[PDB]
């Protein structure tokens, strides 16, 4: 996550006028990384609240 | 009044700069060097096998097809190596090296003298002067001695 | 200043000492144009002009103080070439303006 | 170092050049090169009718503009 | 995963002109670096719901 956002910052610092075109890709990678966490978070919540 | 009797030329247009290339797909075999002191070249588009520059980040070495990079030259020595295996060392006073992917080098400097035109005896005298100048507590002399020592130390290291 | 037009005399030959100009931009404007032309693709907008997009990226790789030194160094070389060319043009046109006096 | 002292990159280059000119051997090349470091120039500006020096930017390299 | 997109930002900041030629490989890496995650998740979903 933070790698993605940090890269956006450093890229815009290297090329500000490109900052609008790099922000989409950032979000994409972000969400998908976060999505894995959610699945890792799904199991940990799927493993207690239903299983006997 | 005459309607713009004069129409001066742009002086930039009298020079012939390299045109950078994208995706050419060909690697040069030997670079085309061009070293310039204040205004006059010492070398004009010479075939060269390799070259070695000094910078503040450290010493770099350039060969054919080196990546496009533009950067300072720290005041020190500069080694050129021809295809015949010989070498040529030049002392410089700052500059900017402009490398090309196609294989072109423009090392624009303020001075360029071979090491052969320098004597260690005359250098030894300047060393203690610059050092004691760095010792004197005064901003006018300390910085000057620091700069002189900065250029002299690589010379004292290389002549040995 | 926002633009510096260094006028000088170019020595094309012993019988040809024409005018010439160096239109130097301002540092802040030069940096902004460098960025705006480094973003977009490489397309010359004037015949005889060279593309330098890789240079305008690699200078972005270069730190700030070094870019200011790049600007000042190259402007200094431009001024120096102007002074040398006018020196030679003076010494070449003086001969013509002296033989006609004779 | 010299950076925050106020002197520019170009005066630093000229000082390094002057040092290289000091150390190098006696010969024709030194005769060509001493010309490229020696200080002879000035500034001047016209008063109502007379000349006057603009000594705010000095030629000597140790000094700092103000 | 985000190492990939972050690198694409850094490259496009270095050479924006090349961005279009870099986006495939980026996606390509993401199409596979993420796949391994799925192959790590499938077990956890194939381990529980079918084994008694």
């Amino acid at each position: 996550v933070a790698m993605c956002f940090s890269s956006y910052m450093l890229a815009a610092a290297r090329q500000p006028n490109m900052s609008a075109k790099l922000l989409p890709y950032c979000i994409l990678g972000f969400a998908l990384s976060e999505a894995l966490a959610l699945f890792t978070l799904l199991i940990a919540l799927l493993e207690l609240f239903v299983f006997s | 009044q005459d309607p713009r009797k004069f129409f001066p030329d742009n002086g930039f247009r009298f020079f012939d700069g390299p045109e950078d290339s994208f995706g050419d797909g060909n690697i040069p075999a030997q670079i085309i060097l061009t070293l310039t002191r204040q205004d006059e070249f010492i070398l004009k588009q010479e075939p060269v096998a390799a070259i070695t520059i000094r910078t503040n980040e450290g010493e770099m070495g350039v060969l054919a097809g080196h990546e496009y990079t533009v950067q300072q030259l720290a005041p020190g020595i500069l080694e050129v190596e021809y295809e015949g295996g010989k070498k040529d060392q030049y002392v410089i006073s700052g500059g900017f090296a402009h490398v090309n992917d196609t294989g072109v080098v423009d090392i624009n400097t303020v001075e360029a003298v071979p090491l052969e035109e320098i004597d260690h005896e005359k250098l030894a005298k300047a060393l203690e002067e610059a050092r004691a100048k760095s010792q004197s507590p005064d901003e006018a002399v300390r910085i000057q001695g620091e700069i002189a020592l900065e250029i002299f130390e690589p010379l004292e290291a290389a002549l040995h | 200043w926002d633009r510096a037009q260094i006028v000088y005399n170019r020595y094309h030959g012993a019988a040809s000492q024409k005018l010439a100009i160096f239109n130097l931009p301002k540092f802040e404007d030069w940096k902004q144009k460098l960025e705006e032309d480094s973003a977009g693709d490489g397309k010359i907008e004037e015949d005889g002009l060279l593309q330098s997009l890789p240079m305008k990226t690699a200078l972005g790789e270069l730190e700030e103080t070094a870019v200011e030194d790049f600007y000042n160094f190259h402007s200094c070389l431009a001024v120096l070439n102007a002074v040398s060319e006018n020196e030679l043009s003076e010494y070449a046109a003086r001969i013509v303006a002296v033989e006609n006096q004779l | 170092s010299w950076r925050d002292a106020g002197i520019s990159y170009l005066r630093y280059l000229s000082i390094v050049t002057r040092c290289i000119h000091e150390v190098q051997k006696e010969g024709p090349l030194l005769t060509k090169n001493v010309r490229f470091s020696t200080i002879g120039w000035k500034s001047l500006y016209l008063d109502h009718g007379a000349t006057k020096e603009y000594t705010a930017i000095p030629a000597e390299l140790e000094k700092i503009p103000e």
